[PDB]
């Protein structure tokens, strides 16, 4: 359940140009995890939410890890690739955290 | 060759927000067509280039068809779907035109699909101007 | 003679593309995995500071 959390980060509702514009992804959790309510939920998170969130994970877990975030624009542009990196970065971040029961419990 | 023109429109280098921002797609022509120079070329066209281009096809072919364009933002937003529609719209437009030997013969179009610099500089270059 | 010159035009355009494509295959794969680690190494440094 904890690692058995299933995540697709898709739907690159990449809010069009602003020079800082923020991709909003479906986050579909299909999750058999009993650490996740919905057997499927989709949310449509934007970069900012995650980074914070990531930080939140950081915040609720006192030393208890928090891997890397959604991908940085600190070298990223807004590139599909970059946003993909973000998507990925999340996916990863999320992935792991889900296969860590605790961070998955936030 | 004429219908045997192979086209992937991918790589949604969707230039990030401006409220009008224009997705730039790889246009990979893998083409066994002898109406297309390159057995593969990729160009990275932006919406504007195509619409024009589409119009160009319109322009070089006097009644001789020109199917629908890359997809309209006239109801589209900039949605992945919309841009996909565009991508598709092109794909389609392109697809057909390639399986019409004539529209596939537009030289701008050869250069367009088989060179990335957009329809424009191709279009000067072709009327020797 | 024009034709062979033309054939060699083909080889270079083809090399250009293939070279450019490989940066996105192999170099970008490494550039992603190195980027991942610097954040994670970054993170056990944040963890270390919690332990101190």
């Amino acid at each position: 359940a904890r690692p058995t959390f299933h995540i697709t980060v898709g739907d690159p509702h990449k809010v069009g140009d602003l020079a800082t514009s923020h991709i909003v992804y479906s986050v579909r959790t299909k999750t058999t995890s009993k650490a996740y309510k919905q057997p499927e939920f989709e949310v449509k998170r934007r970069y900012r939410d995650f980074l914070w969130l990531y930080n939140t994970l950081h915040s609720n877990n006192p030393g208890v890890v928090v891997p890397p975030p959604p991908e940085k624009q600190a070298v990223g542009r807004f590139e599909s690739n970059f946003v993909e990196s973000r998507r990925a970065a999340l996916e990863k971040m999320l992935n792991k955290i889900a296969a860590h029961p605790t961070l998955q419990l936030d | 060759a004429r219908p045997t023109f192979h086209i992937t429109v991918g790589d949604p280098h969707k230039v990030g927000d401006l409220a009008t921002s224009h997705i730039v797609y790889s246009v990979r022509t893998k083409t066994t067509s002898k109406a297309y120079k390159q057995p593969e070329f990729e160009v990275k066209r932006r919406y504007r280039d195509f619409l024009w281009l589409y119009n160009t096809l319109h322009s070089n072919n006097p009644g001789v068809v020109v199917p629908p364009p890359p997809e309209k933002q006239a109801v589209g937003r900039f949605e992945s779907n919309f841009v996909e529609s565009r991508r598709a719209a092109l794909e389609k437009m392109l697809n057909k035109i390639a399986a019409h030997p004539t529209l596939q013969l537009d030289a701008d179009l050869k250069l367009f699909l088989e060179s990335e610099s957009f329809n424009i500089d191709v279009k000067h270059k072709e009327r020797k101007e | 003679l024009s034709g062979p010159l033309d054939a060699l035009s083909e080889l270079q355009l083809a090399i250009r593309d293939v070279y450019e494509r490989q940066a996105q295959q192999d170099v970008l794969t490494f550039g992603i995995i190195i980027e991942e680690y610097i954040r994670l190494i970054g993170s056990v440094k944040q963890a270390f500071s919690q332990r101190q």
